[PDB]
């Protein structure tokens, strides 16, 4: 059924699983018209593809040029979205292919069960989770391949970096949450935590910076202060 | 006019007859009901009075044979049997209705509810839904499964109508999967009419059949049935006019006699909400809009 608290540790068991986040498929900026109307202009997006016990992102980037002439768009995106995920499943080894697809959003649900009738063991499942992964392109690596595609691209990325060679899966996926919901609350004041020390670097093949594990609880305590103090700015408490 | 005598009646019983209904007492002197109107299929059914569970019938054309129903008191309830012997069967009904032992079918000349509701069911077609070949009429009852609710348990008491399934490889064509999601007509028209059903008149007669066994026997597969048939047409934007216009007058009928104090059970509002007033056919279905926003306002 739905993914919740209860059955959390099973994000981590050794059935394959990936998350699909749909959120920054169709992108658009608002905007004011010569005559005094309002249009949009669509910019480049993409799909979050994760598996969660392994850290592999499979990101697809959606070219603006997948809309040109077409209507619903919001509509369209989904169905698009589904399109590209069933690809990406037909594309891997059968030992490879997950057992369950978890969509973020409960919308996402009839298009992939419609895109992956041919695969009737896949169980396609909601989550009763708040995850933030629409803060995915507010990671400047992610956010820059998506805005210099020319064209239709996929790119693959571990989002754990190296943390697994020293921490288990359940703790990587709580690190990105946390990580992710922090961006998404101030996203300034995220990087400015993050990139604050320029002695920390991040490495070239790597998202994140290269923080010791006494660094990551401090960052991680940030993080947390962060979330906290905009909780309190927000509600005035 | 045609006749379906009675043995007897040795237990207090309901009986319907088509849209018709008359209560029976125990060993009350009734043999049968005459007057029954020749060009139609009909039903004759009954709830026990001792135990409603269980409504049960029987679907039968009395241009096809001579019918008569006999209480069966090891299988407790009254079956449905032919008489072959024609100069017997005659012999029999002609003292019954001389002795004055037999209900009148009380159709009102001006009253076409019963071809209205029937229009496109054909004996032979039931028999291919209700499978039992050795008789010439069909036996129906409340518990009876379909064969989709069976996949989702004995086969040969089951009712065999048309597989409807929207998320299924029948109804999406490979490559065309938000296009036959969003407009059923490929899976209309292409799949079921001209692949499965031949044409709209065998549509239609399985979609009348399940309203009625759903009406008649709370039979709840039979409903499933009916409302999915109803929900493949609007949810298609190509449909032949002709089929719009004979489906608002099918399910004009059908709203028309379904009981009041029924349509909390016999009704799903997602389905008539979707097909009334988001659909492709929001717009066709004058008629039946009509009657459900007066009859049925709460339901909407
Ligand atoms: C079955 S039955 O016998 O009650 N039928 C019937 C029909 C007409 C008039 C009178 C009767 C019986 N009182």
């Amino acid at each position: 059924g739905a993914m919740n608290s209860s059955n959390y540790a099973e994000l981590f068991n050794n059935d394959i699983k990936l998350f699909v986040d749909d959120t920054n498929v169709y992108r658009v900026t608002v905007h004011k018209t010569f005559e005094g109307n309002v249009a949009t202009k669509a910019i480049n997006g993409c799909i979050f593809t994760l598996n969660p016990k392994t850290g592999h992102l499979f990101l697809k980037i959606i070219h603006t040029s997948v809309w040109a002439g077409q209507k619903r768009l919001s509509q369209l995106a989904k169905w698009k979205t589904a399109e590209e995920v069933s690809a990406l499943v037909r594309s891997l080894p059968k030992e490879e292919q997950p057992k369950q697809i978890i969509v973020t959003r409960k919308a996402m649900l009839d298009p992939l069960e419609v895109h992956m009738l041919d695969f009737p063991n896949i169980a396609i499942r909601p989550t009763e989770l708040r995850l933030p992964f629409s803060a995915a392109m507010s990671i400047d690596k992610l956010s820059d391949v998506v805005m210099k595609a020319t064209e239709p691209q996929m790119v693959l990325f571990n989002i754990y970096d190296d943390w697994l060679d020293r921490i288990s899966s359940y703790t990587a996926f709580s690190r990105l949450t946390l990580l992710l919901r922090a961006l998404k609350t101030n996203e300034e004041s995220a990087k400015m935590i993050l990139l604050s020390d320029p002695t920390i670097t991040i490495k070239s093949y790597h998202l994140w910076p290269s923080f010791t594990d006494e660094q990551w609880i401090t960052i991680e305590s940030q993080m947390r202060d962060l979330i906290l103090t905009e909780y309190g700015r927000k509600y005035n408490v | 006019m045609n006749t379906v005598p009675f043995t007897s009646a040795p237990i207090e019983v309901t009986i319907g007859i088509d849209q018709y209904s008359f209560n029976v007492k125990e060993n009350q002197p009734f043999h049968g009901i005459k007057d029954i109107p020749i060009g139609h299929v009909h039903v004759i059914h009954f709830q026990h009075a001792d135990n409603s569970s269980m409504r049960y019938g029987y679907w039968f054309d009395c241009r096809m044979g001579n019918f008569y129903i006999q209480y069966d008191p090891k299988d407790g309830l009254y079956k449905m049997m032919e008489e072959r012997d024609g100069a017997k069967f005659e012999n029999i009904v002609h003292n019954f209705k001389e002795r004055q032992m037999m209900v009148s079918y009380p159709k009102i000349d001006e009253d076409d509810t019963w071809y209205n509701l029937t229009e496109f069911v054909q004996m032979d077609k039931i028999r291919k839904i209700v499978r039992k070949d050795e008789n010439q009429f069909s036996y129906v009852d409340s518990s009876m499964t379909t064969v989709q609710e069976n996949e989702l348990s004995d086969p040969a008491h089951s009712l065999n109508y048309t597989v409807i399934n929207f998320k299924s490889r029948e109804a999406i064509r490979p490559g065309h999967e938000m296009e036959d999601f969003l407009d059923k007509s490929y899976y209309l028209n292409t799949v079921m009419l001209q692949g499965i059903f031949k044409n709209s008149s065998n549509y239609f007669g399985e979609l009348q059949f399940a309203f009625l066994n759903a009406m008649f026997f709370g039979n709840y597969g039979s409903s499933l049935q009916w409302h999915a048939m109803i929900e493949l047409i609007c949810s298609s934007a190509t449909v032949p006019k002709h089929m719009l216009d004979k489906l608002d007058e099918i399910l004009y009928y059908q709203i028309k006699t379904l009981p009041e104090q029924y349509s909390d059970i016999l009704l799903n509002e997602r389905v008539w909400n979707i097909c009334l007033y988001s659909s492709f056919q929001k717009n066709s279905l004058h008629n039946t809009e009509k009657i459900m926003e007066n009859k049925y306002p709460e339901l909407l």
